RNA sequence: GUUAAUGUAGCUUAAUACAAAGCAAAGCACUGAAAAUGCUUAGAUGGAUAUCCCAUAAACA
């Protein structure tokens, strides 16, 4: 009796694993392989809705329900953009993008790929998007910059990579008033490459500020002016340049990366995968 | 033998009855601490 | 035409381009514990007195997705944060926030007593209508 | 009144940030008892700084 019993295999699973996270002396498989007045307010509410007989008499009949579109409004005004910061940096972007530095951000950027004119497809945190769905460029609603990057997507160097369409000069919400300095592009994904991330980053802006630097000739169809490093340009505009807003998806190979390296990128499609007697019984086992 | 409208009504206050002594207890035991 | 030229090897960087292809490892040690580790995401259910919260566990140990009652949101919304509908909501918050984050796969290993329970069950009705799937792909040897 | 205690919910310096948290405790079902398990119940800043403090209760009194 004297000996602590987890009433549960899990809690000692729980405990156990928080146990194998610590570093500890005998060895553990981590380390070989590594304000305050509006929640009185809230309060109120909730002991009304505790008071409230319908709510009790559901909860007992198991038949209460709880709209998902009035929470997903709440979640992200109140602790949304910390959980946008897990996801970009899970993902890589942050390392990536910046070379380590960490933002949390501030604006709840949303974006989404219009499908013609009945639909737009969101795009989400990790989502997927097909480059059939990337074909033209998408909405965002949120001076300002906004920046489009295909993180993976470059085909000749790791650290480079390749701008969809830059704006500068953002006038509060509405980005047509941006100036067009690199002008759209679809995502050509390699194929056999698998999942690359696309990172829409959004930063704030002091003073307006002319990147005669960035801008780039309206239609360009060539690599070899699109690749850039997002370090380097961000630590050149660093000073008024703070980022606040996130968006990125994961896009596959599809047959519209066809058309857009042959159509309009007029080069070969790439392809990769990753791969995983006497002198004679000497040489022979008899001897 | 009671109705599904009884067990109903008694459902409700069954649980105030639980709540009722679940309060005593609890001043019942912070009272034999004191 | 000179854009033709293309290197003969990609960079591609992206963590998950591997797992979400399938040919990421997955781990095949732990031989001597249980259960397996052959799951590249776990869903992590803890129930406390007052309040029931779903975590989405990468086998690195950050979750991804983390569905909790105590949450501002949620609970306004919610009559009790323990409940079985309350596991049922929970399901499908931490699906629509699985949802937000674009993970549809997670391995899911409930307890005798956990899986007998009718509010996991409950809530794991509530995961597959809204499309996480409890079993994850296969690795790509 | 002098000394002194002692004031988020049984416990916690959980927290003042994105939650007033976790833990203890509770009804019923399940019949050796217990424990386990399913389904369910009730709650706090009696109070401030960004130490006094009033309340409370003691030795002095």
């Amino acid at each position: 009796e004297r000996l602590e019993k987890y009433r549960s295999f899990e809690r000692y699973r729980r405990r156990a694993e928080q146990e194998a996270r610590a570093p500890h002396w005998w060895r553990t498989y981590r380390e070989h392989f590594v304000r305050t007045q509006k929640l009185l307010e809230r309060k109120h509410f909730l002991r009304e809705l505790r008071a409230n007989v319908e709510e009790e008499r559901a909860a007992r009949l198991r038949t209460a329900s709880i709209p998902l579109e009035a929470v997903r409004a709440e979640w992200e005004r109140t602790c949304g953009p910390y959980h946008k910061q897990r996801l970009a940096e899970y993902y890589g972007l942050y390392r990536d993008l910046f070379h380590g530095a960490t933002f949390v951000p501030w604006v709840p950027l949303h974006v989404a790929y219009a499908v013609g004119e009945e639909d737009l497809i969101p795009v989400y945190h990790g989502n997927e998007v097909t480059p059939t769905e990337a074909s033209r460029a998408p909405e965002v609603t949120y001076l300002w910059t906004l920046l489009f990057i295909n993180l993976d997507g470059h085909l000749l160097e790791p650290d480079a990579e390749y701008v969809h369409w830059l704006l500068t000069n953002i006038p509060s919400n509405r980005v047509a008033e941006g100036q067009e300095t690199c002008p759209y592009l679809p995502p050509f994904p390699a194929r056999g490459s698998g999942f690359h991330r696309f990172a829409f980053l959004l930063f704030k802006q002091d003073k307006p500020i002319n990147f005669s630097e960035d801008t780039r000739p309206s239609p360009c169809y060539q690599l070899a002016q699109r690749t850039f490093r997002t370090f380097d340009f961000y630590k050149r505009h660093q000073e008024a340049m703070t980022p606040a807003g996130l968006a990125f998806f994961q896009c596959r190979w599809d047959d519209s990366v066809t058309h857009t390296f042959h159509q309009l990128l007029d080069m070969r499609e790439p392809v990769f995968e990753f791969v995983r007697l006497r002198y004679l019984d000497r040489y022979r086992d008899s001897h | 033998e009671h109705s599904p409208e009884e067990s109903e009504r008694r459902a409700l206050l069954l649980k105030r009855w639980a709540l009722f002594k679940q309060q005593e207890h609890e001043m019942e035991r912070d009272a034999i601490r004191s | 035409k000179e854009n033709e030229a293309v290197a003969p090897e990609f960079t591609n960087r992206n963590p998950r381009n591997l797992e979400l292809l399938g040919v990421a490892r997955k781990e095949r040690g732990w031989a001597t514990v249980w259960p397996n580790r052959e799951f590249w995401h776990r869903l992590r259910v803890v129930k406390t007195q007052h309040h029931v919260e779903a975590f989405v566990e990468h086998l690195n140990g950050q979750v991804v997705v983390s569905a909790s009652t105590r949450e501002w949101a949620i609970k306004k919304h919610l009559y009790s944060t323990r409940n079985v509908v309350a596991c049922e909501s929970i399901g499908r918050v931490l699906a629509q926030r699985c949802l937000e984050a674009g993970i549809n796969f997670m391995v899911y290993q409930p307890t005798p007593w956990e899986a007998s329970s009718d509010s996991i069950k409950r809530l794991q009705n509530a995961m597959t209508e809204s499309g996480v799937m409890l079993r994850e792909p296969r690795r790509i040897y």
